[PDB]
């Protein structure tokens, strides 16, 4: 029941700071922890330092200290993690985690990156066939290309679409990323059926649906 | 307070619970908890269980006036962890003054 | 600190088969905690205080261990276990994780399904022209793939980019983008996609005239 909601992704300069939040949204408990928590390049833990928020006591990861500050606010039931001074080593997901004996939850995260380029919103391009013509289902998909930074999202028909839907991870490349996303239909839906693919780019608050026309 | 001995500081002991969360809560919380033990005077008990109870329940309270005009608050899960350290610091403090 | 030592960093099991993974402490820890993490998600709890399990969390896996030596087994391999799995020590500050166990499962051979497209008008009306090929849904990941244009290979300007192993049918997927300039691609007219696999033995082609 309860739920920790983090703010959105970040894009910030080398040697600024910025401060994150997660807030418990449904909680009922006293005395519970909330970890703090990065993850580099998709792959490595590690722990940051705590908080247990009502009230008062904060643990550092010595590694962190200088580098991260803790608080809360408790009429708000909303966490921050302050990152002072950023350079590139800090751009990483940041989880915050909430315990409480058995229970634990994880925020769905918070992906900074630090860098010294500027927001770019997405091309997005339909991907149709015209002359390739079915046999069993029929593929589409969408390109989403030269963006820039992570995250982008991408959606079919809102949701109402979601079997037979591939994202492929996004590529950095010439210091912008590319990602394309597939999804595999019935014969008969299409073209008859009308299809969209909604990307959104948080970043830049571009949110753009593109009809999938034939060819 | 007058009628109380003020026992000098001993180390915190490390307390176990049964649970991770607990020991950890235990260990990050620790250094608010007392570390000296408040007393009636040996002469008044006839065994260790009495005074042991006594200085219990006089310690906790002592610390939780001192330390609530210095707006610290402790919750229920402090007040039964400080129950079972405070229980050890006065049973080593019953040692101290049994030789 | 602690160092936790998780082993091993991958591996792949069957369907049904018994799996145990191991994760171990430079030093004595009173309980270890796993957490499961799928692709793009975040980690969950999944075993804490040992050998308990969190919600949600099917029967089929247990925990064990003392000291410095803590194992996760799953009684009998799923494809939804298909993840990477790490331990994690609440013992003494900094508290840390171990470097993962990568787990994958085997199933039978499948060869891709391969579409290309040509670019939209909206792109070539604003520059570039990017031609792209799905190859979907194969087993196992290793694939390589070559762009051809009217015969000439082409090996620059190309991304490739690979899903994780799907918890549903347990395979794998890969877009090729192949981008050029709108005057390059407004010069040729035969573009080829070309894909290559254990699953057959001569190459798989998709292609398309400018016409």
């Amino acid at each position: 029941e309860v739920q920790l909601q983090q703010s959105g992704p970040e894009l910030v300069k080398p040697g600024s700071s910025v401060k994150i939040s997660c807030k418990a949204s449904r909680n009922t408990f006293t005395d519970y922890n909330l970890d703090w928590v990065k993850q580099s390049h998709g792959k490595t833990l590690e722990w940051i330092g705590n908080v247990y928020p009502n009230n008062g006591v904060t643990g550092y990861n010595q590694k962190f200290r200088g580098k991260a500050t803790l608080t809360v606010d408790k009429s708000s039931s909303t966490a921050y993690m302050e990152l002072h001074s950023l350079t590139s080593e800090d751009s990483a997901v940041y989880y915050c985690a909430l315990y409480y004996y058995d229970v634990s939850y994880w925020g769905q995260g918070t992906l900074v990156t630090v860098s010294s380029a500027k927001t770019t919103p997405p091309s997005v391009y339909p991907l149709a066939p015209g002359s390739a013509a079915q046999t069993n289902s029929v593929t589409l998909g969408c390109l989403v290309k030269g963006y820039f930074p992570e995250p982008v999202t991408v959606t079919w028909n809102s949701g109402s679409l979601s079997s037979g839907v591939h994202t492929f991870p996004a590529v950095l490349q010439s210091d912008l990323y590319t990602l394309s996303s597939s999804v595999t239909v019935p014969s008969s839906t299409w073209p008859s059926q009308s299809v969209t693919c909604n990307v959104a780019h948080p970043a830049s608050s571009t949110a753009v649906d593109k009809k999938i026309a034939p060819a | 307070l007058g009628v109380y001995v003020l026992g000098s500081a001993m180390s915190r002991p490390i307390i176990h619970f049964g649970s991770d969360y607990e020991d950890r809560y235990y260990r990050e919380n620790m250094h608010r908890y007392p570390n000296q033990v408040y007393y009636r005077p040996m002469d008044e008990y006839s065994n260790q269980n009495n005074f042991v109870h006594d200085c219990v329940n006089i310690t906790i309270k002592q610390h939780t006036v001192t330390t609530t005009t210095k707006g610290e608050n402790f919750t229920e899960t402090d007040v039964k962890m400080m129950e079972r350290v405070v229980e050890q610091m006065c049973i080593t403090q019953y040692e101290r003054e049994s030789q | 600190q602690i160092v936790l030592t998780q082993s091993p960093a991958i591996m792949s099991a069957s369907p049904g088969e018994k799996v145990t993974m191991t994760c171990s402490a430079s030093s004595s820890v009173s309980y270890m905690h796993w957490y499961q993490q799928k692709s793009g998600t975040s980690p969950k709890r999944w075993i804490y205080d040992t050998s308990k399990l969190a919600s949600g969390v099917p029967a089929r896996f247990s925990g064990s261990g003392s000291g410095t030596s803590y194992s996760l087994t799953i009684s009998s391999m799923e494809a939804e276990d298909a993840a990477t799995y790490f331990c994690h020590q609440w013992r003494s500050n900094p508290y840390t994780f171990g470097g993962g166990t990568k787990l994958e499962i085997k199933r039978a051979d499948a060869a891709p399904t391969v579409s290309i497209f040509p670019p939209s008008s909206e792109q070539l009306t604003g520059g570039g022209a990017s031609v792209v090929c799905f190859l979907n849904n194969f087993y196992p990941k290793d694939i390589n793939v070559k762009w051809k244009i009217d015969g000439s290979e082409r090996q620059n300007g190309v991304l490739n980019s690979w899903t994780d192993q799907d918890s549903k049918d347990s395979t794998y997927s890969m877009s090729s983008t192949l981008t050029l300039t709108k005057d390059e691609y407004e010069r040729h007219n035969s573009y080829t996609c070309e894909a290559t696999h254990k699953t057959s033995t001569s190459p798989i082609v998709k292609s398309f005239n400018r016409n």
